[PDB]
């Protein structure tokens, strides 16, 4: 399995996410945003394709194995490859 | 096996489905999906007698040779236990032969309904 | 979008039981559904790929049918450790889009 890895694993903040692939998914790398007992829902897809709806406000980059995600939103976020067999998620940040 | 999305493109690619016969890239993952979920072995036998095999879902009335299905045409020269590896080369080769025009992916009913005229370059992005 | 309907919305019982969670697509997706589990603390991991395809790993109490439509997955002896949410994913169609969830609790 391509193990992603977030970092950090929390942050505390008031009104820069990283996540490394084990192995190089070239773009392949999407963001997900989830708040408690919700089901996660898809902000970034293609390493910085946002999706309709989502603000301006979220960008997204990097190729190979270092992403970045860049910011109501305090949620987890997720990363997700899904280029290759099988489909992770990098474990959160908070 | 079960092949990733842009593992499967990368090597569909390198085949050369990318253009062939005006058929983007896309338009050959999108139909794999549906029809095998991207796994080299997936078989589905039809009410009509034959069976469907690989990647690709082959055709043993027509296109493969499996032994149990009678008026064999086997047009691809081709036993359909050789479609079920884990390189596609066997499947992508049967596949150039039955496509041979700009109608041909209607050769795969879910690519006709389900991928046909949609953005299908969705299913390389990132790749 | 597809938009996938998940129930129920949580459940609790016991050491042994078979429990079984639904998921109902808008539109026909032929197999293209996943499941996640997500244990408390954790993100979501693939258990079962393309409606029925058993992740190396997962325990066979686990198991999933359906093509088209609707979409079973079964827990036929429920353990502690199964205590999570899970929920299922259409991923045919862009956007892949996901169930509700169902929190699963074991007395």
């Amino acid at each position: 399995d391509i193990q992603m890895t977030q970092s950090p694993s929390s942050l505390s903040a008031s009104v820069t996410i990283t996540c490394r692939a084990s192995q190089d998914i070239a773009a392949a790398l999407n963001w997900y945003q989830q708040k408690p007992g919700k089901a996660p829902k898809l902000l970034i897809y293609a390493s910085s394709y946002l999706q309709s709806g989502v603000p301006s406000r979220f960008s997204g980059s990097g190729s190979g194995t270092d992403f970045t995600l860049t910011i109501e939103d305090f949620a987890t976020y997720y990363c997700q490859q899904d280029g290759y067999y099988p489909a992770t998620f990098g474990q959160g940040t908070k | 096996k079960v092949f990733g999305r842009c593992e499967l493109a990368a090597a569909m690619k390198r085949h050369g489905l990318d253009n062939y016969r005006g058929y983007s890239l896309g338009n050959w993952v999108c139909a794999a999906k549906f029809e095998s979920n991207f796994n080299t072995q997936a078989t589905n036998r039809n009410t009509d007698g034959s069976t469907d095999y690989g990647i690709l879902q082959i055709n043993s009335r027509w296109w493969c040779n499996d032994g149990r299905t009678p008026g064999s045409r086997n047009l691809c020269n081709i036993p359909c236990s050789a479609l079920l590896s884990s390189d596609i080369t066997a499947s992508v080769n049967c596949a150039k032969k039955i496509v041979s025009d700009g109608n041909g992916m209607n050769a795969w009913v879910a690519w006709r309904n389900r991928c046909k005229g949609t953005d299908v370059q969705a299913w390389i992005r990132g790749c």
